[PDB]
DNA sequence: GCATCCGTGAGTCGAGG
DNA sequence: TATAATGGGAGCTGTCACGGATGC
RNA sequence: UCGA
């Protein structure tokens, strides 16, 4: 970028290669259900390793996965994302044998249920603001003080 | 740009609360026929028709305006919605 | 596929403001009309909506007074404008709509190096947000003078370029 | 006017007809003008003598075939929406072996389109060209292998679907081994096959140190050809039993079988002259007295072999070299079809001699002519070298029947095509066009062929040269392929001569395309022409060599998008190329003979000639093109005018005195203007209007049907339901609308009247009926309006009626209406204008006339063009083009500059000169000295360094003027424009592309079948697609509400967008949205797929999106 | 039959079936204007007695669906089928009066 | 003299300072004048203007 | 005063290539295979090509339409993977409170290996500007604070005193280092660019790194 | 892989 | 209620004998005359449902 | 461990027919 | 409702990176 | 096939 003229904010090279890492691969079980060799999200298993470190039991013995960015987006969790991406039918099969439940955590889930997307104005942070006047929130507040 | 937006957004902690705010203010005025609002009759917006300055059509423009105002009172929880709804209704049949 | 859509060729709009944009009044009566239906039906040009539309059909049927009645309905309201290839978000801007006459859009020169349109007989989309919300949203957050800076460098998108530089240093 | 020329280079020879590699193509592939007998075995008498004769009657024979004459003329299929075509009747005989009985007979085997005399077709009425293909030419080659450096390949390859491609390649374990439909097999078996005994493959290939011995196996040797034979059929046919005449007959097909494997006669010849060998046949091998006998393979293993070693004089092979990349015409692209449904009929003639009366048979009986028929419809109909024909002006045909496409059917797959066949070879020189080709993903694999250039009776593209012997250069002239033009040195046209010998003891030259600086004694052969190395559209652009190549391309291109003006006129600047194009074209029509005009009329022109007959030229007038664009001849002679052979009658469209007229002749200032010119745009002045300057006729059809139905007929009526006199007031009787009257949108053409679907009242049409007491009408109003933002006045109309003379429709349709409506389009904002040098924008602005920027004298220049377009486009032509065109504008003159031999710089500024002193001295004569405004300006130029200190004012206008530059007044102001603006003539044509038809918007309107999602295009009155990327843009703006309106209301939400134009209508805010249709759809889809999808709420408890309607 | 993926521009870009319109279905305008239209013919029975506009309701079927015969709504209500037809013709013209001075239904016939 | 940078870096500065409103009012004023300025400028391109130097 | 000079300094129009080309000598060429011809143009566009000029020139011309035609559908696709990769983080919260971060050099080794040398300002800046401050930092008698939104004086400030040789990296909160669940926290991700203050909670930013990386791809040669 | 030649096969197994 | 989810998984016989408002037992799909859906057909109205509304 | 075949992808809108 | 008839026939293939199964 |  920079040899093209062209300027670039280190920020989101960082969450785009942040995504890239998401991925973590078993070098052993300990005391979990895991297969040696399986490969899952480092959020998931941070938190099955703390759940076993906080029930006294053995980690989960993991490394870090470096995948590209097609292989981490067909990887993800939500299978409609992953299906509306590419190679359709092998994310539809696998799936589906998983008995798998998409919790419509992601903007492209929501535009394929047209839903209104987790971001901006449908950001459950800012979605559930009330507006009111003076004269209607004292006509309220009467109504509430007077019981 | 929008008249006073820098303050606009200096009211809010997320822009897009100022948007869900605007909006929402705006369908409260539009369902009540704005005889709701907080605005003083000098203070009313107006558009300029073919004979004369007339109210302005337009309940965002309503909205922001007396959002600027400092009038109005913003956030999340301030009231059971149904009693906002049936208040209102009372105060500014429609 | 959308409703409430239109295209047409750009065309410099140096008259315009940033917030601006020449929409022909064809188009805008097309992508409006339901709300003109409405307004016809509040002023005497029409007993009712169903007349009003009837009305409308055919286009010598078309007088005045519709046209003062269409500018009363798109007051304060935006329209969203496109062009495609969309590359990042400020492939779609929104602007106050001036009514034209003539058939072709008027587009800001500023923001015409965000759009990467240029007057070879580039096209855009035109749309129209509808609820108060998408409104809203359309004129605190996807206003062409509300997003001055790159989302992707921080500097200005909108910046003197071309004759505007020229006379500037002239 | 005045035409001065320039240029010091005398063109030996003309340009060759220029649509003859349509027309020689067609005709040589037809023969129709040939007796039967002297026909030879190229064309579709080589289908047949291919096909025939059909065996196991028994034997179904050829004789000969006729084409009969077509049974309607060309503009009679243009208006019946028929092919213009003539019958084609075979002589065939069928013959008993046994019995010895013949019956003969003449059968009938459906229609073959013809080509019309400009070179285009018409296929169900509409005019089409077939565009040649460039592709590999047959042959055997050799290609350095890419994963073994060092190691080669050899590749036979025949024609398209002539029979596969061989692999012949030295492996790794030292084998030599044949690839055949993807199937690796030791070449040693078909070698043995072939007959050949080690003791030939050991004196023949021995010389060639170890290579020989990896074709050495005694397995092989071990075994008698017929049991190498059965071994090479059980390797190339799994499970297939390997019967003997089973195998003998797989490889006589696959390899020596003429019927089935042919090399091009370019093949052919490829192969002999690179194998240095001689092919009795077309094939691979033959099979004579019971066995196969080696052509090819053979000399191929011994120049790869040779190739391997390092034995010099045998070399690889440039594929991309246009002696080994060939061109298939429409003959032989029709000619292929033509073979392929004759077999189809063969199969059908074998399978009709199998069943029915072995006794009684008649070819006739035998013969199915609808397999061909088919099969020739197809390729006219839906191939894709078959396009629909550019008619927008005389030049875009011409251009589109010289085009070159390595795409289509037996052509390369986009995929497929890389960086190679996209490159400019060195071999295009004076063969395919460097310039004219496609912007975009199309780039490289259409183009254009040389205007000199000519494909030979091969297929390869031939460019003209002049030999030179001794340093002295002859008239003679010879057309090389590239092959043969590799082998001279070859000086260029612009080689200084001095009568007929070279002048310089340096001369430019390529050697191989690589240019060298040789003396005359070394110089064998030279350029015709400049012009030899580009297409006609590069050649129509003055002071090419200014230009970049790119924006030259844009305006080679552009040219052909220009629409014909009423007052169209040729350019000041010209390349002399602009007659040629209209007369090859046939756009003008000619005088024959020499002799007298007898009549002269707007419909006609009679002519009689010295033979002292009497010959009627009717002209064509008011015709609508496939684009559009009106097509009409005017006269430009006049009564009893003496004309001679050759001479001008009338002008074409976009024709001017027979010179070619693309667009106007405007005077233009470059000069920023107040932003209106910004990026590209143009302002224009509304005297361009006033006087009617790019104003163009445009036709629009319309058409209609009323057709025979169950609940009833459709007829077209003057009575319409619920219509008032008003609505009707244009009609005829019949419910046609008159001609001559003015629609508008929303206005009826055709009245029309259907009967309503069985319909059952809803209780308010029941009680509003009865309330209002009328009777519901049987029929409603389907009747053909006018569609949003069209109309015009009705030139014509077209009835066709079933029951009546002539007339025949499609089964159920009782008849037809045709609408003409044309319309006289001025120019606005909005619309795209273009010079030749590849400057385009859109008018922006159009100024009143006293806002124009004009000169002292008073006179308002036309259009302002922004100098910011200039220098990163390096197109500099239209700078020195507009000069020229201010020279020409007081002069009075026109110029004709030719690319590379153009009006060089001192010339203009003679003629400049001259033109000041017009421009000036007439002003000094009217008694008028110096403005004051012209003195600063002069002062602001002294210190520009334009013009030089001390000098008269007059004295430093003329510099200023040699400069191209004069003394501009801003028109609101009356104050000068502070510095000297370049102001001059420029050829400015209005393109194709125009805001009126491109405007385009919806409300609400038609929606699709399944997915209940607006409709796309503008005809179809549809949406605008919001796509991915734009969902994209709202995502990233954040904004959730206006994403899930498009989302939801906008397009595919029924009850979402039901109730938001109703709460619209009602003035209420739009409601809540609901479920998408077409996630519905993607359910239900899923559900065909034996997928379960549930759509679940936070307590894993299943919600209905379809509300109890899909369960029991 | 044609099949509905047919390619009309070649192959990916469009299906034969994209350009044709679903008929079945009522366009917003379509439904708007019925919904508009049984509103107005409420604000019309509006304007009569409610046995007068209940006999008419059920002798046109806007209330169960059907249309009643004389005899029905003349059980229903409980007077005689000449009494119901009469109230249905009085119904009617109050209606025509109604409408020839308002003028408000006029332009759904169409 | 002012060029493409030390505007952008002004159209920079005046965002931060003065905030989107005055910037986009500012921007509108520097596109009128300077359209203004280089309409009467007298800026053309002739073939002269493109000057091969003798040191080529 | 002169028109191409003037439009070529102000950076209205061209840049010295083109300009070049107009005046000076056209250059050399490259022939079909890459390999550039050893005779260049000697002419300019002022003075004209010969035919044999234009088509050496044509080669390069056509490599590189065909070149920016196949680059377009790869950019595309890149693009849209990015989007696909990136679209489910939103920021979600105002602090994941997590106490780690990355540091950003202002130093770089030389090619020569000899020393280390300062990082080009406009790197620097493209790594720094609008960042959180994980870190307290004392630097030329300024005080940065922990949780400081680094403005672009900030960073003209510390390339300043790594200048002087007091800072030789800054650290900062990063999305690499945002402990957020399904995207990143405000802090983490520092200011919306757009704005130049710090980013609105439930800005979609996954989409926007994406966008951002996207559209010069076509540029990119 | 192909189901014709396979029934070919298997019919002339009888 | 709200969708907060979205589960897919395999379809057993006996669930999609449970979706199913009937077996298709012709390959027919409409009339050759009558334009009309042929019984037990692709498009019949036994299954699928009525062609008009309420009907 | 390392060649090889198989399946999967390969820019967005818009126009014409 | 009856001579006897018994294994098909198309078929040009100028791209590239990857991941996953497979073959020595 | 064409326009950006
Ligand atoms: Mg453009
Ligand atoms: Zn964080």
């Amino acid at each position: 970028y920079r040899a093209q003229g062209v300027k670039l904010h280190d920020k989101h090279i960082e969450i785009v290669v942040r995504q890239m890492m998401k991925y973590v691969e078993v070098t052993d079980p300990g005391d979990s259900r895991l297969l040696e060799g399986q490969v899952l999200e480092k959020w998931d298993v941070e938190a099955l390793n703390e759940r076993l470190i906080a029930e006294g039991k053995t980690p989960v013995a993991w490394k870090p996965l470096l995948m590209g960015v097609t292989k981490s987006a067909l990887s993800t969790k939500s299978w409609l994302s992953a299906a509306s991406f590419q190679n359709t039918t092998h994310v539809l099969t696998e799936a589906a044998i998983a008995g798998k439940k998409d919790e419509l955590i992601g903007l492209k889930e929501n535009v394929i249920l047209g839903r209104l997307i987790p971001a901006g104005t449908g950001s459950d942070f800012v979605r559930f603001t009330q507006v009111v006047d003076q004269k209607t929130l004292k006509a309220i507040e009467e109504a509430r003080k007077e019981a | 740009a929008e008249p006073g937006i820098d303050k606009l957004f200096g009211m809010v902690d997320s822009k897009y609360r100022l948007t869900v705010v605007v909006a929402k203010r705006a369908q409260q005025l539009l369902r009540h026929g704005f005889k709701n609002t907080v605005l003083e009759p000098e203070e009313r917006p107006k558009m300029q028709t073919l004979e004369g300055l007339f109210d302005d059509p337009n309940a965002v423009t309503w909205a922001m305006k007396e959002l600027l105002t400092g009038r109005l009172v913003f956030g999340e929880n301030l009231v059971p919605e149904d009693r906002l709804q049936k208040e209102m209704e009372r105060l500014y049949p429609v | 596929r959308v409703d409430y859509s239109g295209r047409s060729v750009i065309v410099v709009g140096p008259q315009l403001k940033l917030h601006q944009c020449g929409l022909p009044k064809r188009m805008a009566l097309e992508l409006f009309k339901p709300f003109l239906l409405k307004k016809m039906e509040e002023k005497g040009i029409a007993p009712n909506v169903k007349a009003a539309r009837r009305m409308l059909e055919r286009q010598r049927d078309i007088k005045d007074e519709v046209w003062d009645a269409l500018e009363e309905v798109i007051h304060g309201k935006v329209v969203l404008l496109n062009r495609a290839p969309t590359l990042h978000r400020l492939g779609i801007q929104a602007f106050q709509p001036v009514l034209v006459e003539g058939q072709s859009i008027q587009l800001h020169p500023l923001v015409c190096e965000a759009f990467n349109a240029d007057f070879d007989g580039d096209q855009m989309a035109v749309h129209v947000p509808l609820s108060s919300f998408a409104q809203a949203e359309a004129r605190i957050q996807m206003l062409s003078a509300h997003n001055l800076l790159s989302p992707a460098s921080g500097e200005p998108l909108a910046k003197p370029s071309r004759d505007i530089i020229l006379g500037l240093y002239y | 006017m005045e035409i001065k020329r320039f240029g010091r280079i005398r063109e030996v020879i003309p340009l060759p007809p220029l649509t003859e590699i349509q027309v020689e193509s067609y005709r040589r592939a037809l023969q129709a003008d040939v007796p039967p007998e002297k026909r030879e075995n190229v064309g579709i008498q080589a289908a047949f003598r291919e096909t025939f004769p059909i065996e196991e009657g028994l034997v179904l024979d050829f004789l000969e075939y006729r084409l009969g004459e077509p049974p309607f003329p060309q503009d009679e299929c243009r208006e019946k929406d028929l092919t213009y075509q003539a019958p084609l009747y075979a002589r065939l005989q069928l013959i008993h072996k046994d019995t010895g009985l013949i019956k003969e007979d003449e059968v009938f085997l459906g229609h073959i389109p013809l080509m019309t005399e400009d070179g285009s077709f018409i296929i169900n009425g509409a005019d089409r060209v077939i565009v040649s293909q460039i592709h590999r030419s047959p042959g055997v080659y050799f290609t350095p292998d890419p994963a073994r450096p060092g190691r080669y390949i050899a590749s036979i390859i025949p024609l398209p679907k002539r029979g596969p491609w061989i692999d012949l390649e030295v492996e790794p374990n030292g084998v030599v081994s044949m690839k055949v439909n993807k199937r690796k097999f030791p070449l040693v078996l078909l070698l043995r096959v072939l007959g050949y005994d080690q003791e030939t493959l050991a004196r023949e290939l021995g010389a060639y140190g170890e290579l020989v011995q990896g074709l050495m196996d005694e397995s092989v040797f071990a075994m008698r050809p017929e049991e190498a034979l059965i071994r090479l059929f059980t390797l190339l046919r799994p499970g297939d039993p390997p019967k003997r005449d089973k195998a003998v007959a797989y490889v006589y097909g696959l390899i020596a079988d003429p019927r089935r494997y042919d090399l091009g006669e370019a093949g052919r010849y490829k192969a002999e002259e690179k194998l240095g060998i001689r092919l009795s046949g077309r094939t691979l091998a033959r099979f004579e007295d019971g066995e196969f006998k080696d052509e090819v393979f053979l000399p191929t293993l011994r120049y790869l072999f040779a190739l391997t070693a390092g034995v010099p004089g045998h070399e690889v092979d440039d594929i991309d070299h246009l002696g080994n990349r060939r061109i298939r015409t429409v003959g032989e692209l029709m000619t292929d079809q033509f073979r392929v449904g004759l077999a189809r009929l063969a199969r059908g003639v074998r399978e009709r001699m199998l069943m029915g009366s072995e006794d009684s048979l008649t070819p006739a009986k035998l013969v199915n002519s609808r397999p061909l028929e088919a099969a020739i419809r197809e390729f006219f109909s839906r191939s894709q070298l078959s396009q629909f024909k550019d008619e927008t002006n005389p030049l875009s045909s011409l251009r589109h029947k010289r085009r070159i496409s390595a795409l289509g059917p037996g052509g390369l797959t986009r995929e497929r095509a890389g960086f190679d066949v996209r490159d400019v070879h060195r071999t295009h020189y004076g063969r395919i066009c460097p310039v004219e080709t496609p912007e975009g993903a199309n780039i490289g694999l259409i183009t254009s062929l040389a205007a000199y250039a000519r494909v030979d009776e091969l297929g390869f593209i031939r460019t003209p040269y002049r030999r030179v012997v001794g340093g002295v250069v002859t008239d003679e002239v010879v057309y090389m392929t590239a092959t043969e033009e590799d082998r001279y040195t070859i000086a260029q046209a612009n080689t200084p001569l001095e009568g007929n010998r070279i002048a310089a003891e340096r001369v430019v030259a390529r050697r191989k395309g690589e240019p060298v600086i040789v003396s005359p004694e070394e110089v064998e052969f030279m350029d015709v022409s400049p012009k030899q190395v580009f297409s006609v559209n590069t050649n129509l652009i003055p002071f090419l060599e200014h230009d970049d190549a790119n924006r030259a391309l844009m305006g080679s291109n552009m040219q052909t998008q220009a629409v014909p003006l009423i007052r169209a006129q040729a350019p000041v600047v010209m390349t002399g190329l602009e007659e040629r194009v209209v007369r090859d074209s046939l756009a003008a029509l000619y005088a024959e003979e020499d002799g007298e005009v007898a009549k002269v009329d707007g419909n006609r022109i009679v002519v009689r000639y010295e033979d002292g007959r009497l010959v009627e030229y009717p002209l064509r007038r008011f015709y609508r093109s496939n684009q559009g664009t009106a097509l009409d001849q005017r006269p430009r002679v006049v009564v009893g005018q003496r004309v001679r052979k050759g001479d001008l009658l009338a002008d074409g469209p976009a024709s001017e005195n027979g010179f070619l007229a693309l667009g106007q002749n405007v005077l233009v200032a470059i000069m920023p203007f107040d932003g209106y010119n910004f990026e590209d745009a143009i302002v224009i002045s509304e005297e361009l209007l006033k006087r009617d300057f790019y104003t163009s006729i445009h036709i629009e059809r319309y058409e209609i049907e009323a057709r025979d139905t169950k609940l009833g007929p459709e007829r077209i009526t003057r009575d319409i339901p619920h219509l008032s006199e008003a609505a009707l007031r244009d009609l005829d009787e019949e419910g046609v609308v008159r001609i001559g009257a003015e629609v508008k949108p929303g206005d009826i053409l055709v009245g029309r009247t259907s009967f309503k679907g069985e319909s059952e009242p809803t209780p308010e049409e029941r009680l509003l009926r009865s309330i209002f007491g009328e009777k519901a009408r049987d029929v409603k109003d389907t009747s053909l309006r006018v569609p949003p933002g069209e109309g015009g006045i009705v030139v014509r109309t077209v009835r066709l009626r079933r029951g009546d003379p002539g007339v025949e429709l499609k089964p159920g349709v009782r008849e037809v209406v045709r609408v003409y409506v044309a319309q006289k389009r001025k120019l606005q904002v909005g619309d795209k204008l273009a010079n030749r040098h590849g400057n385009k924008g859109v008018v922006a602005k159009i100024l009143p006339v006293e806002d124009m920027p004009h000169l002292p004298d008073g006179t308002p220049v036309d259009v302002i063009l922004n100098p910011l377009g200039v220098p990163s486009r390096m197109n500099l032509g239209q700078i020195l083009e507009t000069h020229l065109g201010l020279a020409g504008y007081f002069l009075g003159q026109r110029y004709i500059s030719p690319i590379f031999d153009g009006a060089k710089e001192p010339e203009i500024k003679e003629l400049l000169a001259q033109a000041f002193e017009v421009y000036f001295g007439k002003r000094k004569g009217e008694g008028f000295g110096v403005d004051k405004r012209e003195v600063e300006v002069l002062r602001r130029a002294e210190k520009l360094g334009l013009v030089t200190p001390g000098k008269t004012p007059e004295e430093q206008l003329k510099e200023l003027f040699l400069q191209g530059k004069v003394v501009l007044y801003d028109g609101r102001t009356g104050e000068p424009i502070e510095g000297p603006i370049v102001v001059g003539q420029m050829f400015i044509m209005k393109l194709y592309h125009m805001v009126e038809d491109k405007m385009h918007a919806r409300s609400t309107g038609p929606y699709s079948l399944i997915t209940q999602q607006p409709l796309g295009g503008k005809a179809q009155f549809g949406g605008q697609r919001f796509g991915e990327m734009e969902v994209w843009a709202l995502e990233a703006y954040g904004a959730a509400h206006t994403l899930q309106e498009m989302l939801t209301l906008k397009s595919d939400d029924i009850e979402g967008r039901n109730a938001a134009y109703e709460a619209i209508i009602k003035g209420e805010d739009v409601p809540e949205p609901s479920v998408p249709e077409s996630f519905r759809v993607l359910v239900k889809e899923l559900q065909a797929l034996a997928l379960d999808v549930q759509t679940l709420d936070e307590k894993d408890n299943p919600v209905d999106i379809f509300e109890g309607l899909a369960s029991k | 039959p044609v099949s509905l993926e047919t390619p009309i521009g070649d192959e990916k870009d469009s299906f034969y079936g994209d350009f044709i319109p679903d008929e079945h279905l009522p366009s917003p305008v379509d439904a708007a204007t019925q919904s508009l239209l049984s509103e107005e013919l409420e604000k019309a029975l509006s304007k009569l007695s409610e046995r007068e506009a209940m006999v008419l309701k059920l002798r046109k079927g806007l209330i169960d669906g059907r249309e009643h015969t004389l005899e029905e709504v003349g059980a229903f209500f409980g007077v005689t089928r000449e009494r119901i037809r009469q109230i249905e013709n009085k119904a009617l013209r109050k209606l025509k009066y109604h409408e020839s001075r308002t003028r408000k239904l006029r332009d759904f016939l169409d | 003299p002012q060029e493409k940078n030390s505007l952008k870096d002004l159209v920079y500065q005046a965002f931060l300072r003065l905030g989107m409103e005055k910037t986009a009012r500012l921007l509108d004023a520097l596109k009128y004048y300077g359209f203004t300025f280089s309409t009467t400028s007298g800026i053309t391109i002739g073939i002269d203007d493109a000057v091969i130097p003798e040191e080529k | 005063f002169n028109p191409l000079y003037v439009m070529a300094q102000s950076g209205a129009r061209g840049n010295p290539q083109q300009i070049r080309q107009l005046c000076g000598l056209r250059g050399l060429m490259q022939k079909p295979s890459g390999e550039t011809f050893e005779v260049p143009v000697r002419s300019s566009f002022r003075e004209g090509l010969t035919v044999l000029e234009y088509f050496i020139s044509s080669h390069g011309a056509r490599k590189g339409g065909a070149d920016t035609a196949l680059r377009t559908a790869d950019s595309g696709y890149l693009t849209r993977k990015l989007v696909d990769v990136t679209h489910e983080i939103v920021v979600r919260e105002a602090d994941c409170g997590t106490t780690n971060y990355i540091s950003v050099p202002l130093f770089q080794p030389d090619e020569v290996t000899r020393s280390l040398r300062l990082r080009k300002r406009a790197d620097i800046e493209a790594g720094l500007y609008g960042r959180v401050l994980a870190r307290e930092v004392e630097v030329l008698g300024v005080r940065l604070e922990e949780g400081r939104y680094l403005s672009m004086d900030d960073v003209h400030l510390l390339i300043k005193a790594a200048e002087a040789g007091e800072i030789q990296e800054v650290p900062v909160r990063s999305p690499l280092t945002c402990q957020t669940r399904y995207g990143v926290c405000q802090k983490c991700y520092g200011y919306d660019l757009s704005m130049a203050r710090p980013v609105s909670i439930g800005e979609a930013v996954g989409i926007v790194a994406a966008q951002s990386i996207g559209e010069p791809g076509t540029q990119l040669t | 892989s192909d189901p014709v030649r396979q029934y070919l096969h298997e019919i002339g197994q009888v | 209620k709200e969708v907060r989810k979205v589960r897919i998984a395999l379809a057993s016989p006996e669930k999609i004998r449970s979706w199913s408002y009937g077996e298709v037992e012709k390959p027919e799909t409409i009339n050759y005359r009558t334009l009309k859906p042929e019984r037990d057909g692709l498009f019949d109205e036994r299954i699928f449902g009525p062609i008009k509304d309420y009907e």
